[PDB]
């Protein structure tokens, strides 16, 4: 019933600005204070700011005062976070959230949106086949930025035996990942295996047929 | 300003166990403490508020206690869907600070060797005047592993890598970039993966 749908994440360079949206539904929007909370691997959770849409007042965490701005659009039941003067350290997944009433703990949460702040340029991936009882074959998804990519097999028809490994940041500031599917050795002559790599940040999809050696 | 310190940082546990996580506040925050469960890539999920009240729909095996500075989350009998990271949060006073999290990890098989899979450069990458060795690692336990790379039997590089749980086992990978002449001219290359008293080394050769 209560839903918070966020949008607006992406890559932005240091000093840039970005605005995030939280579309709310299933409750009287103005009856509750709302919040932003960010998450980063190895940095845990940080409350960012709240807005009382009844008083029109908002309050910011010390690190973000003077550079982040909340606002609301009642007609659309939508909450915004405007981020200015972003630094690399602001890289994080941003969530919108709601207070039950007067206390600042959070019952409903948005799905989250990744904001990456980096001076590094968007780069689409290089996709290489990893040529193969059962056989393991894969694709190497190499030298891309920023996260995420998604990998499917045979247009998403093949899900069993698939294992996509987490992306690994090289010291070149680029990411690489691999996805392996384990299939019957007997399949290798008759069945076609195509990995489907989607890199939304560069608006690039790459499909690569994996052939025996 | 108010610090929230959880402990342990992580723990390994098995289905059916009693888990007890600790949160200490740097000052008096009264009864104003919430607990959340966070799964990877997922929103935090509210469990406990007011230090000891179960939120709607939260299984009874979850319970909190404490007042002032000392708080406890307790899971009476750990269920399969309960491995996650649990965060305490004070909402007593601004800025509503969170604890750093406590990872609750599947115990698995702590003395198992790492499973290692090693793919050589493809002819496609070699033709793009480049080449990559791909070492994939699947472990029945949460701990970090060490990865060392070898050209023939000489070390190339070596680092410690943390694994992460997967959509179950824990996964990691490591990559070694080479010139095509490097790959063609050596008898072989090797990825060697060590966890505690176990090492697994996989070797590939230009063929």
């Amino acid at each position: 019933e209560v839903q918070l749908v966020e949008s607006g994440g992406g890559l932005v360079q240091p000093g840039g600005s970005l605005r995030l949206s939280c579309a709310a539904s299933g409750f009287t929007f103005t009856d509750y204070t709302m919040d932003w909370v960010r998450y980063a691997p190895g940095k845990g959770l940080e409350w960012v700011a709240d807005v009382n849409p009844n008083s029109g007042g908002s309050i910011y965490n010390q690190r973000f005062k003077g550079r982040f701005t909340l606002s609301v659009d009642r007609s659309k039941n939508t909450l915004y976070l405007q981020m200015n003067s972003l630094r690399a350290e602001d890289t994080a997944v941003y969530y919108c959230a709601r207070n039950l009433g007067p206390s600042f703990y959070f019952d409903y949460w948005g799905q989250g949106t990744l904001v990456t702040v980096s001076s590094a340029s968007t780069k689409g991936p290089s996709v290489f086949p990893l040529a193969p009882g059962t056989a393991a074959l894969g694709c190497l998804v190499k030298d891309y930025f920023p996260e995420p990519v998604t990998v499917s097999w045979n247009s998403g028809a093949l899900t069993s035996g698939v294992h996509t490994f987490p992306a690994v940041l090289q010291s070149s500031g680029l990411y690489s990942l691999s996805s392996v599917v384990t299939v019957p050795s007997s399949s290798l002559g008759t069945q076609t295996y195509i990995c489907n790599v989607n890199h939304k940040p560069s608006n690039t999809k790459v499909d690569k047929k994996v052939e025996p050696k | 300003d108010i610090q929230m310190t959880q402990s342990p940082s992580s723990l390994s546990a098995s289905v059916g166990d009693r888990v007890t996580i600790t949160c200490k506040a740097s000052q008096d925050v009264s009864i104003g403490v919430a607990w959340y469960q966070r799964k990877p890539g997922k929103a935090p999920k509210l469990l406990i508020y007011s230090a000891s009240y179960r939120y709607t729909g939260v299984p009874s095996r979850f319970s909190g206690s404490g007042s002032g500075t000392d708080f406890t989350l307790t899971i009476s009998s750990l269920q399969p869907e309960d491995f996650a990271t649990y965060y305490c949060q004070q909402y007593y006073i601004y800025p509503y600070t969170f604890g750093q999290g406590t990872k609750v990890e599947i115990k698995g098989q702590p003395k198992a060797a790492p499973s290692v899979t090693l793919f050589p450069p493809s002819s496609e990458e070699l033709q793009a005047n480049k080449a990559t060795l791909v070492c994939l690692i699947s472990d029945f336990y949460p701990g970090a592993v060490t990865v060392a790379w070898k050209a023939d039997s000489s070390p190339v590089k070596a680092g410690v890598e943390t694994t992460t749980p997967s959509k179950n086992k824990y996964a990691a990978s490591s990559y070694l970039s080479l010139t095509p002449e490097q790959w063609k001219s050596h008898r072989s290359y090797s990825c060697q993966v060590t966890h505690e008293g176990s090492t697994v080394e996989k070797t590939v050769a230009p063929t």
